[PDB]
């Protein structure tokens, strides 16, 4: 029949790295794979959520503009490393993890205090480096919840918590592909393949949940009207 | 007399000074906003004649609040940012305040 | 008469946004007039957006 349309499936998933992911969705009629394509990659860069770092205190710090005797950086530049710390919260909306390093050498994401609900995906993630042998540095990094984009601006405090603009979505980049796939007995069938690039905080087969259900749940306006 | 720079405005409120040190200059760090004082300092006006409005005044509010004006510095309107550095000059022979 | 001097300073950061002045090194000038969302940008075959 002209009025049945075959639907794609989700058939393979390659992981070829941590952070880089190919999905492919099979079969297609013609003109879908592109129609689905954009809207998936806009949704996929638009809408996923994720989790971020948005206050940090420091014990002998007041402000971002100033510097910490034994410690190689400066505070505005510990804050933007901090800004690109990956987390995955897997418990909760909201956490605080604890740093705390002393002795001469590189503090990297390793020496944040191990939690139960909390995972480091990446603990090769340099954070600051110490130059004095007797220099220490204790913080609190505040991570939650969330969707876009905000700046610390658009959002008393006590003197000394620092805040940080928050990025929360987890992907990176978005491309796609259709080509001609081989079906049993038709040649008018495409396939869709999408390469994905993330921070390694999330599943690519939920995302791709997650953009077709946000997809449907906009759509479903349209169909009653 | 000379003008005297004070952390005791008498008639502002006590939110309004929270910001301020015992020797009334804002803390480092602080996040200010337009109108907000920096500075506290109080000019005196003074007469030598208490009328019984004024005696009155002193006794149910205290002399302190009489004989006092307010001349503190704050944030020109349309001004933000973070307070990073605070210089004290004092002419010599002047006693120095805990912030020097 | 003068017998102290308060000095206070104020840091602040400035972000980008619509109405600031860009420019290159050959006398190309303009002013930023929209501030685009990611997925809108042109991209190319890799998905790189401009």
């Amino acid at each position: 029949s002209v009025t049945e349309f075959l639907k794609p499936r989700l058939v393979d998933i390659e992981q070829v790295s941590s952070t880089h992911a190919k999905v492919t969705l099979e079969p297609l009629e013609r003109g879908f794979g592109h129609t689905l394509g954009n809207a998936l990659r806009r949704i996929l860069l638009s809408s996923m959520p994720g989790c971020a770092v948005t206050e940090v205190e420091i014990d002998g710090v007041l402000h971002e503009y100033s510097t910490k005797e034994g410690v190689q950086e400066d505070i505005l530049e510990i804050l933007l490393n901090l800004k690109g710390l990956a987390v995955r919260v897997q418990g909760k909306d909201e956490v605080i993890l604890t740093l705390n390093k002393s002795g001469i050498g590189p503090v990297t994401a390793a020496d944040i205090t191990h939690d139960g609900d909390v995972e480091i995906v990446k603990p090769q993630h340099v954070i600051c480096h110490l130059t004095d042998e007797n220099a220490s540095i204790s913080m609190r990094i505040k991570v939650q919840r969330g969707r876009g984009y905000v700046p610390a601006s658009t959002r008393e405090r006590p003197i000394g918590r620092l805040l940080v603009d928050a990025c929360y979505s987890p992907v990176e980049r978005i491309a796609y592909n259709v080509e001609a796939a081989r079906v049993e007995q038709r040649t008018d069938l495409d396939k869709l393949v999408i390469e994905m690039e993330t921070n390694g905080t999330i599943d690519p087969e939920e995302a791709i949940r997650r953009a077709a259900t946000i997809l449907a749940e906009q759509l479903e306006a349209f169909v009653d009207l | 007399g000379p003008e005297e720079i004070t952390a005791d405005i008498p008639n502002v409120g006590e939110a309004a000074l929270s910001k301020l040190d015992e020797s009334g200059i804002v803390y480092i760090g602080a996040e200010v906003t337009g109108g907000d004082i920096l500075v506290g300092k109080v000019t005196p006006k003074g007469e030598t004649q208490l009328t019984p409005e004024e005696k009155l005044l002193r006794a149910i509010f205290g002399e302190k609040a009489s004989d006092v004006k307010d001349s503190s510095l704050r944030v020109p309107n349309g001004v933000s940012g973070t307070v990073i550095d605070v210089q004290v000059f004092t002419r010599d022979g002047v006693e120095k305040d805990k912030r020097a | 008469g003068v017998l102290k001097i308060v000095k206070v300073y104020l840091a602040v950061k400035r972000r980008i946004q619509p109405g600031d002045k860009m420019a290159g090194r050959h006398g190309n000038k303009g002013v930023i007039s929209k501030i685009n969302p990611i997925e809108d940008m042109p991209y190319d075959e890799n998905g790189t957006p401009v």
